[PDB]
């Protein structure tokens, strides 16, 4: 490394950026921001060739005059992405002039995703893959930029892969493109001849097939980089000894710091206590969880917001849910804020798109509900689109002093779990349910609908199954098959069936249009006036209209009216 | 519960006896449980 | 009239009670013939009642096992007034089994409701009437699952008048050898055989024209013919008939020995109306200091689904406990109820709107004032709203004066109804401040009303298109606004009613720190005239429309969820980057 | 309102030569709620 | 039509037949 | 297409009409 070790830093005056002259690596974040006086003469001969590793994130945002990165950080290999930025690794944003990225060099981004929005001259866009780069880019977000109504050419100056079954060039700048390295390395990376490095690196290596002439790896330790530190030294976020973390400790005494588990960390985690003669940490007989919240508030928006509550066991205050863009948050939230057992406050869930679950929630034993929401609720969802299911109730016990639950519109979320929570919680009544807003587009009917009959043709299939009443015969408006050829067992046909009269003329219908020789997965469901009952989808092998509701109930009241005069009492 | 299924039953319980004329017979009937002892009572003495 | 007068009569399970029927020309009530299971045709062949001309309030037939034709049995029966609707109906026949042939071949008019002949499993002949010849509206009549539904029967068509109703020329009968007497509009006064009109005191049928004594069927009736109204010596009375010689004497003798009986506005009426007050001596109203409006409810409610419920507060001004608007089927009730239960001023007790699916407007309680609270719902409410898909206006809150004493209103799934409406009756209702209400997200949500006005500015027509531009609107936020959306109808006849209607997308302009956001529209043929607004969409945590403007020539919702991420983030690195010292 | 893209030339307007400041914020105080001059010269160097 | 009889025979089987299209209004035509 | 600039011939008329998905704005701005 040609370089020092520097932390994170945010650059008015471009002259500022002068510290960057002898730097390797910024364990922390690089912010370049809001330089309204520069001009492209100042960034002809400003150069940092040396930029080894950025491990949080980089913003560049209202710069302007950087046309192009490839003076500046011709050499920035990795952006690790140990913290975010919203849920992202790499931002550019309102960049005035800026038209070419030019960091070529850039190989991994180990967790996170890219944000390059409103960036009114970028054009060299298309031509970067990011598979090459990031593990997702379905999570990535590239909106607006000058080739929504425009198109610059991307002149390339070079590996080629499908977008969607076309081949394209894949290029940096006007002199330089992507290394897509061959699988041979998955991401070790290949050389000029196509060698790779060891394991123990990533991206860019000087001399294949050895640990110490790499420069960007998956820990390190001096000159090399191995998959686990020797002994004595202790793990960092690098490779520290025993001077590293003592210096920091007495630096601060601003953060702690702890060995533990070989890996110096800040603070000691739940129920592991501090002694001042060494900087191990001993487990502790007395219980003793980690979060005090200022103004007793934390909206979870990203993973940032959930990074604060890492290892997390006890919430001092309230927690609002409120999850943006229908992006898969799971796996990151349960990582984060899936230790907390007790919260001590009430939880919110607002216009949370693209939670299916709050399984993520994995300990939550007891929510307090001290402080509570206005109406006093401690329990609240609106306008979660795609929710359809709480705490898996058959195995998870959550207790709740003092509050009540409440539930506006959730459109796939059942109100058979709803109402089970009332008995699993301990409120059996406190109510504040919309019940015409919660599975109003969910298929949750309870009711089993059990097949009787099959026979396949060549053509041709024939279902019977059981008939189902419900208490008054007359709801029952009629039926609906649904069928589509399903390509493996792990949208549909939909179609109108009159019911069958009583007497038992056991329903079904003849199925009709079908290839011969292929599978096809099936479910007839009935529709009632308000019940409801579905058949659970079997496979086989081929061997404004809201009117007709209100007709129904028509007819039922003028029928109900007549019994109530003709027929009368001794 | 009985909910033109309740005419029938009116009839196999009445018969040729008939019925009787001077919340209601449906409400009693068609959304509760009905035996013979609350619906034989609309048959004529 | 060959016979005499009968009281209305429901012809129980045997067939002995028919016969009471034989001397009678006039039933002035209800018939119904009911529940008779033990009967065949042998039991229907010879018995025949040819002398029934009048019946005023409905008829009813309802699981009859013999009969299988009216023919016989009322051979001219010649007009059902309608007094007395049976749920909005004034012929009903129901789950008549074995008949098949209507009969009825002779009925001329009924003055008021609607026919419901249904679930009747060997009927036919029943498209072979024209019942806008016989009734006013054809649109309130509901025939339906009848054997049309399966099977179509033969019609003998015996070979009568034929008139476009359905889709084209169809001939119209009633039976294998009578039809429908379509008379000429010449004459509802009606025509004989040879077609002269019958007098114009008449309706119906007339066997000497120009002659009020040769009539059958009238619309009052004098003793001895039919005249437009009765004579200084003889009182209206049931809406048909001049009687005065002996007839509210006795009956209010005999009532005292039921209705009360009193002249008033020479018309024999069960009560006095509201203000009036009884002498004891003339049997007149008299104008009585002190105000006495008119109604107790036994069980505390009243459920309004249909005419005859409604009726029976006709005159009230004072309701004694709850109202229940409970009005299914989409038929237009509008009219009926302001007439029966339009007087109420006064309720004491609670007003309840459920499922009202026809409802477009609560004005019907014309002279609605105070809504006392005693007897509450359980729930602490006095107004209600639920599951009204077409309510889309309470009250013409420019000039009525409602007052309510108690709790709080709700409101739920009103589509089309707009929160300005149910916000504007809280300043002036009187309720401000009181509560122990309303479910935003389903109020208006179909026909979303726009609060503003985006006025027009500029016109440039043509002959191939049109140039529109009007005012910029900004929100507070101008990343709230996502664009804009023009309609067009090229609706010949003008006053257009609101949101064919094709939609089309606009972006927004560049702000410029203003554009005129119009649109150079395309597509309009040479000569016709085209009406055209344009609407904001807006999201929310606002909104205006142009005003129908005329003029002639020379699952997709994540789009919005999508917005609101990029106000996220932007918001995020605003809050981030920028701090205070 | 001062909101988006019309906040950062508010502020650039107010700055002028004298830069930013670092070392529930300024969407809400500006873009949400009415904003002047004597409350955006706080957001510049001191 | 000609196609509808003969697709019939694939609903009664060798049990016969003889004089929305639901299977309901098919199974009248049956081995009685 | 085409000359189908009808729609710039129209908004510009005797202003002036020169060549240096559809909307006026880019119309408008597209030309003395």
């Amino acid at each position: 490394y040609p370089g020092e070790v520097c932390p994170g830093m945010d650059i008015n005056n471009l002259t500022r950026l002068h510290e960057l002259e002898n730097c390797s690596v910024i364990e922390g974040h690089l912010q370049i921001l809001l330089m309204f006086k520069t001009r492209p003469e100042d960034f002809r001969d400003l150069s940092f060739p040396k930029l080894i590793m950025i491990t949080d994130y980089l913003l560049l945002f209202r710069v302007y005059g950087l046309e192009s990165l490839k003076d500046l950080f011709p050499n920035l290999t990795v952006i690790r992405g140990s913290r975010l930025f919203f849920n992202y690794a790499l931002v550019i944003f309102e960049m005035v002039h800026l038209k070419e990225l030019g960091l070529y060099n850039l190989m991994n981004i180990t967790r996170g995703s890219v944000r390059i929005e409103k960036n009114n001259e970028l054009c060299y866009l298309a031509t970067i893959d990011w598979s090459r780069i990031l593990d997702s880019v379905e999570d990535n977000y590239i909106v607006l930029n000058k080739d929504d109504n425009e198109e610059c050419g991307d002149i390339c100056p070079c590996p080629a892969t499908v977008i969607n079954g076309q081949f394209v060039e894949r290029c940096w700048t006007h002199s330089h493109c992507q290394k897509v390295c061959p699988t041979i390395c998955k991401s070790h990376g290949c050389t000029a001849e196509g060698l790779c490095c060891h394991s123990e690196c990533l991206g860019n290596c000087s001399q294949p097939d050895d640990p110490t002439k790499c420069v960007a790896c998956r820990f390190y330790l001096d000159g090399r980089c191995v998959e686990t530190c020797p002994p004595p030294y202790y793990h960092f976020q690098r490779c520290v000894n025993f001077s590293f973390c003592q210096d920091l400790h007495h630096k601060c005494k601003c953060h702690q710091y702890v060995i533990h588990n070989n890996k110096c960390i800040p603070e000691c985690p739940s129920g592991y206590t501090m002694n001042s003669s060494n900087l191990l940490c001993t487990p502790c007989l007395g219980p003793c969880p980690k979060c005090h919240l200022l103004e007793g508030e934390k909206t979870i928006d990203s993973v940032t917001s959930a990074q604060e509550l890492r290892g997390c066991t006890v919430i001092n205050g309230s927690l609002i849910i409120n999850i943006r863009g229908g992006n898969n948050l799971a796996a990151e939230l349960e990582a984060n804020l899936g230790l907390i057992e007790e919260i001590s406050g009430y939880l919110k869930i607002r216009r949370s798109y693209a939670l299916v679950s709050l399984s993520f929630f994995r300990k939550l034993r007891l929510i307090r509900g001290e402080t509570l929401e206005i109406g006093n609720y401690s329990f609240y969802a609106l306008d979660n689109q795609n929710l359809r299911q709480l705490w898996d109730w058959s195995k998870h016990n959550l207790t709740i002093t003092q509050g009540k639950l409440f539930f506006h519109y959730n459109p796939k979320l059942c109100l058979s779990e709803i109402h089970k929570m009332e008995e699993v919680s301990g409120t059996k009544g406190r109510q504040d349910i919309a019940l015409k807003t919660n599975g109003d587009q969910a298929s949750c009917e309870n009711e089993l609908l059990k097949f009787s009959y099959i026979r396949t043709s060549f053509d041709k299939i024939l279902l019977r199954w059981e008939p189902y009443w419900p208490p008054d015969f007359r709801d029952l408006l009629g039926f609906m098959l649904f069928y589509k050829e399903a390509p493996y067992q792990n949208s549909w046909t939909v179609v109108d069936i009159d019911p069958p009269l009583r007497s038992q003329n056991h329903p079904g219908w003849l199925m009709r249009g079908l290839k011969p020789w292929t599978q096809y997965a099936i479910f007839v469901k009935t529709l009632v006036t308000f019940y409801g009952a579905k058949s659970d989808i079997i496979y086989v092998q081929t061997d404004q209209i809201l009117k007709e509701l209100e007709e129904s109930s028509f007819r039922k009241t003028f029928e109900d009216y007549l019994h109530n005069v003709v027929f009368v009492p001794r | 519960t009985l909910c033109a299924e309740l005419v029938d039953a009116l009839q196999f319980v009445c018969g040729d006896r008939g019925f009787y004329f001077n919340t209601g017979i449906v409400d009693e009937c068609c959304f509760r449980s009905c035996d013979l002892r609350r619906l034989e009572m609309y048959c004529a003495p």
